[PDB]
């Protein structure tokens, strides 16, 4: 519309840097505002800018705004995991409550978490109503391994999912795969993704 | 300084009336409703100066707002559409330039409800390999079967939530890919140290959270009436 | 040598969408701008309306009104909906900003606003606030403007540093309209009064710059204490237009001469008689 | 919501046969929208010019209409005024006196 955001999309490694961009043509421009938006989540303000050149900082987010160039940006030092967000800017067109919000559309980031200790392995865990129906569980792979999905209608597999257990400052890796079908056991499944070939597979 | 809305996820169907509340304390004059659809910044639907006032925004049109009160800020769709799918924040505010936004609300309309279901849901126990191989257990939800995609998965141990160690699927998978109305399926893993699952007093429940239908949606078929509820598994720490 | 700048927006609002906005700029009694509602830009009516402003200070400046415009129509009609129903269209706003000079370095500043024809707000100091006599209830309008804290360092700089600033060079720029003398011309006639025998006098002067003058009825060295001067009504030349009235009884016109007196005559009073 | 005065008046002596210019001068009206015309003979002229609309001190609003004309004898000049605060237009006849 009237605030054009840059890149679309972008996706980073755990610890890197990046930069987003805002472009606008709001007529006035009283004060421009970043949001961080997790999936599903509401909206958290990051920071506001008033100057005609401002700089704000918030931990490891800061920001620029020129209202000659009518531009902003947001930088973020050392990227976690938990930055994984699409990022809002947004345009003010009055210093009160007469004024209207210009929306972005966003930018969406994705990032990419750092496995220490890859341990890739296969294991079952069976239900604890009915102790014969079980799943697979891949998992502490590191993240160059993509999971691929079911080369069958009725195999179901997940893709992969990270999980931060915050306190031993350790995170995995995982997928899930099932199937209701006579001959389905925990070799055959991921029988289909690039696997690491030192993966552990429990007899 | 916080603002509500209720309720936080709902399924109508195609010529429902909808009421989308929000509530705040703040005791600010003005409210506002926005909607936000991917590829687009939230847009204005309608406003408030205060109670009694409402005033429309940007893009009013099937829509009517309601200020009974200071607290009280609505959104009304007499007549529900499939193309009003989209999820809505609320807003308020003071005299200055900060609004103050709610947490949102999912809202799906459909052609006709006869498809919706709730969950199955099932949690699996970690394997002893796993315990032995890391000195870590994670344990695995399945909810499965249910229709629409509208739920929310959360873990809970000793009757507290959890969210460290866990992570839920992004999306939901569909079923059977080869039809339209066809059901979904979510998992979510929970890790926790060995020497906790190996405590037989710590209780492990996997929550899901299924919206569907209400006390005033008709319901013509056989089966139990596939309602808003919940369904959860346990299981307890075994040594 | 006491020279008063006048900034004067007009703004009417018919209902939701109607609305018009046309200011006029005076110094003294000289019209030295005019912006039609219908024209994107300001428009100059004297060869030395910029003073001694530059080029881009100019455009600058004139492009912060344009944006102010637009702004301020938005915002009443966003004000109107705040209040209503207590408070509904048709609404009339008018605004009178500028400063006064004085012979030293020297200067006050005011911007003055009225509601449906009453004085009710001004900018003082470092806000908006009511003046005696405003109604409560625009309150709530001031606590808004108040909130605007760009908007209020904006018209500090306006009253406090530019206009002054910008008066002082036009005041270099314009003298000589502003110490411009014309001369008057002066004639005479007569009517009926209301009264059953009665004849009023009157004496027309017209043409005369500045607007300082002195008309009297004389019978010799006689001033007629019956004199009724006229208000000042302007001429589209930019000069003025005066006369004055006497009372008479039906054959006592004899031998009565208007006299005037003005700062163009050089003190060669005019005395036309009847 | 205030009644305009009229004011009608030559810009030089009126003489018969001669140019002159024709003001008229309307003050003391609130709202500003209003409508003027001057008449010869009861007819609207063309060549009629405006001043800006403008207020004074308290607040009250002014123009001043002028139009190029030569008087005579038998010819009759006026200003006709509309305005919401009017029951009906108001017609002032211009008389040098
Ligand atoms: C030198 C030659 C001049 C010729 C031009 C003639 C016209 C001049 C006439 C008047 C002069 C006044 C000067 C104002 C300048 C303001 C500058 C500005 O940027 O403001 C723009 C602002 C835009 O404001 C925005 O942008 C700014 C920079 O542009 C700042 O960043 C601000 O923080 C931001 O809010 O618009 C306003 O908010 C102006 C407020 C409107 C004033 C009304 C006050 C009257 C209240 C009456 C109460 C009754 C309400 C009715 C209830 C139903
Ligand atoms: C500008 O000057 C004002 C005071 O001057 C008056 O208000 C102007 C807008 C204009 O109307 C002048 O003719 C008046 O003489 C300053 O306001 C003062 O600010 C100080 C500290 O900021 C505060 O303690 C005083 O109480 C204020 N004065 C009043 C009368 O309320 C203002 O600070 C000046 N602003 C700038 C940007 O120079
Ligand atoms: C006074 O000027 C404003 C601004 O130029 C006019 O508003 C415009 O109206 C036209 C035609 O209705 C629209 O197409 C423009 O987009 C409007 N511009 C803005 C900024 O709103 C307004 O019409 C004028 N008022 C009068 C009485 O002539
Ligand atoms: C708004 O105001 C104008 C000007 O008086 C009037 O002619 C017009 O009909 C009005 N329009 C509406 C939609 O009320």
């Amino acid at each position: 519309t009237q605030v054009e955001q840059s890149p679309q999309s972008l996706v980073v490694r755990q610890g890197e840097n990046c930069v987003l961009q805002c472009n606008y043509s709001v007529t006035p421009d009283n004060h421009l505002r970043w949001f961080k938006q997790d999936t599903g989540k509401g909206l958290v303000s990051l920071t506001v800018l008033v100057d005609q050149k401002d700089k704000t900082s918030n931990g490891r987010y800061s920001a620029t705004l020129d209202k000659d160039a009518k531009h902003s940006t947001l930088h973020i030092t050392a990227t976690l995991l938990d930055d994984t967000a699409t990022y809002i800017c947004v345009v003010g067109d009055r210093g009160s409550a007469l004024g209207r919000l210009h929306f972005g559309a966003g930018t969406q980031l994705i990032v990419i978490p750092d496995i220490q200790n890859p341990d890739p392995a296969v294991y079952q865990l069976r239900d604890s109503k009915s102790s014969d129906k079980s799943v697979c569980l891949f998992t502490d792979f590191d993240s160059q391994t993509n999971v691929s999905q079911s080369k069958d209608s009725d195999v179901y597999i997940t893709d992969k999912c990270v999980l931060d257990m915050r306190s031993m400052d350790f995170k995995s890796n995982s997928a899930v795969a099932w199937s209701n079908k006579s001959d389905f056991a925990c070799a055959n499944a991921f029988n289909n993704s690039i696997i690491p070939e030192d993966t552990f597979f429990p007899s | 300084a916080a603002v509500t809305q209720s309720p936080r996820n709902k399924v109508a169907v195609t010529g429902g009336k909808v009421t989308l509340s929000c509530n705040q304390t703040n005791n600010h004059n003005n409210m506002y409703w926005y909607r936000q659809d991917t590829g687009h910044g939230l847009r204005l639907i309608h406003y408030s100066y205060g109670a009694g006032s409402t005033e429309k925004g940007d893009i009013p049109d099937g829509y009517k707002a309601s200020r009974p009160s200071q607290e009280n800020f609505s959104l009304i769709l007499e007549l529900a559409t499939p193309s009003q799918t989209s999820v809505y924040f609320c807003a308020s505010g003071d005299e200055g330039y900060t609004q103050y936004f709610g947490p949102g609300t999912r809202l799906l309309v459909l052609e006709d409800l006869r498809n919706v279901t709730p969950p199955k849901v099932s949690l699996f126990e970690p394997s002893k390999a796993e315990i032995s191989h890391t000195q870590k257990a994670t344990l695995v939800c399945l909810a499965t079967g249910f229709y629409p995609d509208h739920v929310e998965l959360s873990w809970w141990v000793n009757g507290k939530e959890v969210h460290s160690g866990v992570c839920t699927d992004p999306q939901p998978l569909k079923e059977q890919p080869a039809l339209n109305d066809s059901r979904y399926s979510l998992s979510s893993r929970l890790r926790v140290s060995a020497t906790f699952w190996q405590n037989p007093r710590n209780h492990f429940r996997c929550q899901v959270q299924f919206y569907g239908l209400s006390e005033n949606d008709e319901w013509t078929q056989d089966r139990a009436k596939p309602v808003t509820q919940i369904v959860s598994a346990e299981a307890w720490g075994r040594a | 040598k006491n020279y008063t700048f006048r900034c004067l927006q007009m703004s009417s609002f018919a209902n939701r969408s109607w609305s018009r906005t046309d200011s006029v700029v005076w110094l003294g009694d000289l019209q030295t701008h005019r912006w039609s509602n219908d024209s994107a830009t300001i428009s100059f009516t004297k060869p030395w309306s910029q003073g001694k402003l530059s080029n881009q200070q100019w455009e600058k400046l004139q492009h912060m009104f344009q944006v102010y415009r637009v702004s301020f129509t938005r915002d009443i009609q966003e004000l109107v909906k705040m209040m209503s129903p207590k408070e509904d269209y048709p609404i009339e706003i008018q605004l009178s900003a500028g400063c006064e000079m004085y012979p030293g370095n020297a200067s006050e500043s005011f911007l003055h606003v009225a509601f449906q024809g009453k004085y009710v707000v001004r900018f003082w100091g470092t806000s908006w606030q009511t003046v005696p006599g405003a109604p409560s209830w625009l309150d709530l309008p001031i606590k808004v403007l108040n909130a605007d804290q760009g908007t209020s360092a904006t018209v500090q700089m306006l009253l406090n540093d530019t206009c002054p600033l910008f008066v002082r060079g036009l005041l270099e720029a314009g003298k000589s309209d502003l110490e411009k003398q014309e001369k008057p011309v002066a004639w005479l006639s007569s009517v009926p009064s209301s009264a059953h025998g009665h004849r009023q006098l009157v004496c027309h002067v017209s043409g005369f710059y500045p607007k300082p003058v002195w008309v009297m009825w004389m019978r010799g060295d006689q001033e007629q204490q019956g004199t009724h001067r006229g208000d000042f009504l302007p001429n589209a030349d930019e000069t003025w237009y005066l006369q004055a009235t006497l009372d008479v009884e039906a054959g006592e016109e004899a031998g009565l001469a208007c006299r005037v007196k003005h700062s163009s005559l050089g003190g060669q009073d005019i005395i036309l008689y009847w | 919501q205030k009644t305009p005065q009229i004011q009608v008046y030559s810009r030089h002596p009126p003489e018969n046969g001669k140019p002159n210019i024709l003001n008229c001068y309307v003050t003391q009206f609130h709202p500003p929208h209003i409508e003027i015309q001057m008449l010869k003979n009861g007819k609207k002229i063309p060549k009629v010019e405006m001043s800006d609309m403008s207020f004074s001190k308290d607040w009250s609003f002014y123009i001043l209409a002028h139009t190029e004309f030569t008087p005579t004898e038998t010819d009759t000049y006026a200003c006709r005024v509309k305005h919401a605060s009017m029951a009906e237009p108001k017609t002032v006849y211009w008389d040098r006196d």
